[PDB]
RNA sequence: GCUACCUAAGAACAGCUAAAAGAGCACACCCGUCUAUGUAGCAAAAUAGUGGGAAGAUUUAUAGGUAGAGGCGACAAACCUA
RNA sequence: GUAAAUUUAACUGUUAGUCCAAAGAGGAACAGCUCUUUGGACACUAGGAAAAAACCUUGUAGAGAGAGUAAAAAAUUUAACA
RNA sequence: ACUGAACUCCUCACACCCAAUUGGACCAAUCUAUCACCCUAUAGAAGAACUAAUGUUAGUAUAAGUAACAUGAAAACAUUCU
RNA sequence: UCUCUUACUUUUAACCAGUGAAAUUGACCUGCCCGUGAAGAGGCGGGCAUAACACAGCAAGACGAGAAGACCCUAUGGAGCU
RNA sequence: ACCUCGAUGUUGGAUCAGGACAUCCCGAUGGUGCAGCCGCUAUUAAAGGUUCGUUUGUUCAACGAUUAAAGUCCUACGUGAUCUGAGUUCAGACCGGAGUAAUCCAGGUCGGUUUCUAUCUACUUUCAAAUUCCUCCCUGUACGAAAGGACAAGAGAAAUAAGGCCUACUUCACAAAGCGCCUUCCCCCGUAAAUGAUAUCAUCUCAACUUAGUAUUAUACCCACACCCACCCAAGAACAGGGUU
């Protein structure tokens, strides 16, 4: 199948500029209650998720440092501790991962 | 500008079960308030004339079930359950078409938090929780019923014929073989990429294709009306109707059921309760199950021929 | 073509014929080349006829610039402010005299489509037509099918 | 648009607004040929009797 | 026509779908928090809950041992499953595998999400908090609740 | 340097039945009977399935020779750089 | 009545044509069929028969918001009997 | 009785509506000789004029943001898994 | 294979992100019926229909596209063969 | 030989059919060399239907078993940008024949590439008001001389076509389907007859009029303007739609 005549610019502008093809304005965007970095509703804020993913990567780095090589996977629960912060009397049998930092004021 | 919002966006954690409990007790009390229509202020009840039309109901397709008759054959019944049925508004004869008056009827109950503003104002002036569907029943004016009265499944009696209507099961954009029942081309005798095509669609002279041509396209989400279904059995406790045969639409949809329009069943309506069956003014409780005289009951002597 | 060009209505500039008529041309700017075969007709015109034309109608001002130019021109500015410039490159004396006489005659309105060539300003005298002309009245203004 | 400007009605009844807008009821083209019961008997006396039937005829 | 058809088709067949969910579930049991596309984490949450149920069934049961031997492909996570996760969830029945969306992947712009087992000694996710009780609408509804309870 | 033919000196052909065999089934390999995909394709002739030969008139690497009024040809007027 | 005809010097171009009325020939006293003769039209403008080459009116060129004309619209309705 | 043309009249001016072919009057760009000096004149000359040859070259359109094209999963980005 | 097809998986396909062709194209503000016409009309006559714009299918039409028909004829155009 | 050789793809066949009636049947009427059943012919009527196989490539054609019927024709001898190439239109070869030969045959045979990603028009649920056969009673009656054998009325069963459904059966299983289940409602006009004139009888009336005679001025689906991030769905390509108490 072939074109029989060349489409004009009027037909083309009537096609590629109608409200079915235009980018729709969205209004789900508000500010995050902490740090104000323009989150979306129903979606975790990218800045705070970047914070907790960086700290999770650091904790997993120290965990991989404690577990030698592969296939260890300890049979007891874990807790992490920052500078100071002595092991409490419930955290006896749990494995201790201490990096070196202050405990940040959102991880309780 | 204005963002979108819903009912539980800005509530706290403590207020949501209180709000749910409050509105649930509120509309349950509203549904229990209209339980006695004959002692409120009922519209005048008229006797049955030979040329009249009564209102129908709105039921819910539960499922299907077998049912045997006294002569041994098997019939299949569809369980229609009337959950919460209420007449909504009465439009007089001169305001719709000048021919026949109408009655509005509402279906099963839904949430107030998901309806429009004008619908919520309408039901707030009426005094009922909102309904899922609203259908229109053409009646003559000697059978006008007060809006806000309840409708029950004993509106029909065992031995009658009803017409049921719903949205059928949608099958999407279906090809021409499953839609219009065409035959395709043969499978393996040399055919090249033509196993399910429609083939020719028009002749060679006309240079176009006619408007009524059957082609691919969406199929199955459209109202169809099933006519002349016998009603075998009435269950009064759970408000279940037992029509005969199949009913269009998937289970747990909503159907619109009224007495038949077929000319063979023209004036059989004299022995049916005509404004509507009323649970108050009967002065006698109906049994839990009403049967036709030909359907074999559950507790039965297990028929032996002779 | 008329659809591809602008248009005006027929009108006088400042109601000439009612009171006194005035010559609608102000200036005539002649640029004649000293040497040059392109302006020989304008040369002979400036020699013999422009003085008699200037004495013919004293309302117009005539300038002869006598400038070295390859194409001699005559610039005519009218009373209402329009400017019409036409060329006298390689023309005779008679054609130049006819051109400047035709410039002196016309008024400064634009030479475009004239669009209904009459300009009555009180077109009606006995009273312009309205649909109740030639329609008789009836007793007490009763419409058809009226009761009182 | 010209057909939208036209208002037709099946019987003598016209709505109140369209009766309020009316001017100049137009004459009719045809003459309504005036059946015999309405002939205002002096006119029947004016038109002459053209023929004498025989007295012994039964019709 | 897919009326009532659960289990979206993921891989290059059924077997590759179950192998993909097996690898995602093994990563979840090992790392306790996982980021992966949205349909995959939906299926993997649906499987992980009943995996925790089979872990709750007990260690000596051979059927739970066979299911844990199939679903964990590193063979060290089976003592973890029977001695860490299932004793941790001894009180709860099914409230775990908390799943939240994270905005978009950078390359192909796919809808990503994050699931995690509860407990989870990792730092917490920035969970979406319900609006506070001290705001205007909540205080008006608190007044209404107190007034109606006093009226009752 | 593809292809038709020839020359010099080389290389390859698992396993079973081996009747002795230009023997049989069947690998590697050579060829392309039928079907389906593809037709601006992976490909200016392919892919997948199904096929014939596969110890001999077999296949193939290297170098050389036969050239257009011709070369070559188990004659297809087949091939001689799409 | 008119103003054109003959000759002289110099060349190109047309020379594969259609329809209509009439006299014909072939064919079926068929064809928008073939071939001559006489005339007209087209391959030049405009108006008309519905759009239409060949049917009718009309030719020598423009502006006009004047006028008089040419050709120019299809009419028909019917079976008694001594 | 009327409507109804480029036919005719009316005011003005009048060379200004045919294929192939023929005759005649002008004319842009360029160079040269002589003039001219905000782009012109008189003569000679010619690679002297493009809405069209499936014309050549170069740019950009339509088809069209269409056909088609990719990266196995987790993660400490050490490793592990299918 | 069929009477008589159905369900499932993958590729394909639809939506989001990136890169991003080709044949074709006089201009198109691109409807239907009847009639007409170089004899088969979207562009003509008479009627009918008619707010605008995408997205996904179908192939009845555009005497649709790629090959200056390979069937037939002509050329005082070629060539093979006897 | 009037468009078409800077290409209108050719016969049948598969799917889809539209239309005309000069009607095969189902409907209704006249005549009959119509005693009944079958028949023949004429008028009206196109809403509906018009089978499965063998051989030859066949459209044609011959035969077997059925059915109320296996209708004629047109639609570019309908439809190849939907499909096949069975012969029919090349390059190989064989047989019979013509020709010294190269070559050929409106003679036969074996084999022989079917390319396109839809630009424009038109179209993509018109929501619904079905048809026919068969069985029983009548009846073994009407009818002959006997064979044979009816209409009309009533009752029951199916098949086709359309619209839907999953409770039993089956492919299969939190679904989709048939091999399964349920429903399907009004006519159609050619004539057969009263009274009665032109023409004091008679006469059905392109005389005024009266009956069969008109189904319909037919009823059921669908008809609430804006809460919309997000989730689910028996809803769905995207969009849109239903629920979130
Ligand atoms: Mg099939
Ligand atoms: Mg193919
Ligand atoms: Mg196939
Ligand atoms: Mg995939
Ligand atoms: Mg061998
Ligand atoms: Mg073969
Ligand atoms: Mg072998
Ligand atoms: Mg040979
Ligand atoms: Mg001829
Ligand atoms: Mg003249
Ligand atoms: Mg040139
Ligand atoms: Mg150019
Ligand atoms: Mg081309
Ligand atoms: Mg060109
Ligand atoms: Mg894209
Ligand atoms: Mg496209
Ligand atoms: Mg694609
Ligand atoms: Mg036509
Ligand atoms: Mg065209
Ligand atoms: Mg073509
Ligand atoms: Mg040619
Ligand atoms: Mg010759
Ligand atoms: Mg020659
Ligand atoms: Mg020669
Ligand atoms: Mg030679
Ligand atoms: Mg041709
Ligand atoms: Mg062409
Ligand atoms: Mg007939
Ligand atoms: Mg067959
Ligand atoms: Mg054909
Ligand atoms: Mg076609
Ligand atoms: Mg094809
Ligand atoms: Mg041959
Ligand atoms: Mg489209
Ligand atoms: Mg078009
Ligand atoms: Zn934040």
């Amino acid at each position: 199948a072939a074109p029989k005549n060349r489409r004009t610019i009027e037909v083309n502008r009537c096609r590629r500029r109608n409200p079915q093809k235009l980018i729709k304005v969205k209004n789900n965007i508000d500010v995050c209650p902490e740090c104000g970095h323009l989150k979306q509703k129903h979606v975790l804020c990218a800045y705070c998720y970047e914070k907790v993913c960086k700290e999770t990567a650091e904790i997993r780095r120290q965990i991989g440092k404690q577990e030698g090589g592969p296939f260890k996977a300890p049979t007891i629960e874990t807790v992490v501790l920052y500078t100071g912060e002595t092991p409490s009397e419930q955290d006896q049998g749990k494995r201790i991962i201490e990096r070196d930092r202050k405990r940040p004021s959102w991880f309780t | 500008g204005k963002s979108g919002t819903w009912w539980d966006e800005h509530l706290s954690e403590e207020n949501v079960p209180f709000i749910k409990q409050l509105v649930s007790d509120e509309d349950k009390a509203q549904l229990a308030s209209k339980l006695c229509p004959l002692k409120d202020e009922p519209w005048p009840i008229h006797p049955w004339e030979p040329g009249s039309f009564r209102v129908g109901l709105i039921a819910l397709k539960l499922g299907m079930m077998p049912l045997w008759t006294k002569d041994g054959q098997k019939h299949v019944v569809t369980l229609l359950q009337v959950q919460d049925c209420h007449v909504l508004k009465y439009t007089s004869k001169e305001n719709c078409n000048g021919k026949m008056a109408t009655l509005s009827v509402g279906g099963k109950t839904v949430s107030r938090f998901r309806k429009a503003t004008s619908i919520l104002e309408f039901y707030r002036e009426l005094g009922l929780p909102p309904k899922q569907t609203v259908k229109i029943f053409n009646i003559t004016d000697n059978a006008a019923i007060k809006p806000g009265t309840p409708l029950y499944a004993a509106h029909f009696r065992p031995g009658q014929y009803v017409d049921v209507t719903a949205k059928t099961i949608g099958k999407g954009f279906q090809g021409v073989m499953k839609r219009w029942g065409f035959k395709g081309q043969p499978a393996t005798h040399g055919q090249t990429k033509t196993h399910r095509r429609p083939g020719a669609v028009a002749t060679g002279d006309i240079g176009r294709v006619w408007p009524g041509t059957k082609m691919p396209g969406k199929m199955g989400n459209i109202y169809r009306t099933e006519y002349g279904l016998k009603v075998w059995r009435i269950n009064t406790k759970h408000n279940i109707i037992y029509v005969n045969g199949s009913v269009p639409g998937h289970k747990n949809c909503l159907v619109k059921v009224k007495d038949s329009k077929l000319p063979a069943y023209k004036d059989l309506g004299k022995n049916l309760p005509f404004p509507t069956y009323f649970p108050d003014g009967d002065e006698e409780e109906l049994p839990e199950d009403l049967y036709d005289e030909n359907v074999c009951q559950p507790g039965a002597p297990s028929i032996t021929f002779a | 073509t008329a659809r591809g060009t602008p248009s005006r209505f027929l009108a006088s500039v400042l109601h000439n014929g009612l009171g006194r008529y005035v010559q609608q041309l102000q200036r005539l700017s002649f640029s004649v080349s000293r040497d040059g075969a392109s302006s020989r007709g304008a040369r002979e015109f400036v020699e013999r006829e422009v003085i008699d034309f200037a004495r013919r109608n004293p309302g117009v001002v005539i300038y002869v610039n006598s400038r070295p130019c390859c194409v001699p021109r005559v610039v005519a500015e009218y009373l209402n402010g329009a400017v019409r410039e036409e060329s006298i490159h390689c023309k005779s004396v008679e054609e130049i005299s006819t051109l400047v006489q035709k410039l002196a005659d016309q008024s400064g309105l634009d030479v475009i489509r004239i669009r209904k060539p009459f300009h009555t300003d009180n077109p009606s005298i006995q009273g312009q037509w309205h649909p109740f002309t030639n329609k008789p009245t009836t007793f007490r203004g009763l419409r058809p099918r009226e009761v009182q | 648009t010209m057909m939208e400007r036209l208002h037709l009605f099946p019987d003598e009844y016209i709505p109140e607004d369209i009766l309020k807008n009316l001017v100049e009821e137009l004459p009719q083209p045809r003459k309504i040929p005036k059946r015999l019961d309405e002939y205002t008997q002096e006119e029947i006396d004016a038109f002459p009797r053209l023929w004498t039937p025989p007295e012994d005829y039964r019709l | 026509i897919s009326h009532g058809r659960v289990f979206r088709r993921m891989g290059l067949g059924p077997e590759s779908r179950i192998h993909l969910l097996r690898n995602l579930l093994t990563g979840l049991v090992r790392h306790e928090r996982i980021e992966a596309p949205w349909a995959r984490v939906d299926e993997m949450r649906g499987y992980a809950e009943k995996l925790i149920d089979y872990g709750k069934l007990g260690d000596t049961n051979e059927r739970a041992m066979r299911m844990a031997d199939f679903w964990l492909t590193e063979k060290d996570l089976i003592p973890k499953l029977f001695q860490v996760l299932a004793p941790r969830y001894k009180d709860q029945t099914g409230g775990y595998t908390r799943m939240l969306q994270i905005p978009n992947r950078s390359l192909d712009r796919a809808k990503m999400a994050v699931i995690e087992y509860k407990g989870n000694c990792l730092p917490p996710l920035p969970l979406p908090r319900r609006d506070s009780h001290l705001t205007l609408l909540n205080q008006l509804l608190q007044g209404l609740r107190q007034d109606l309870r006093q009226s009752q």
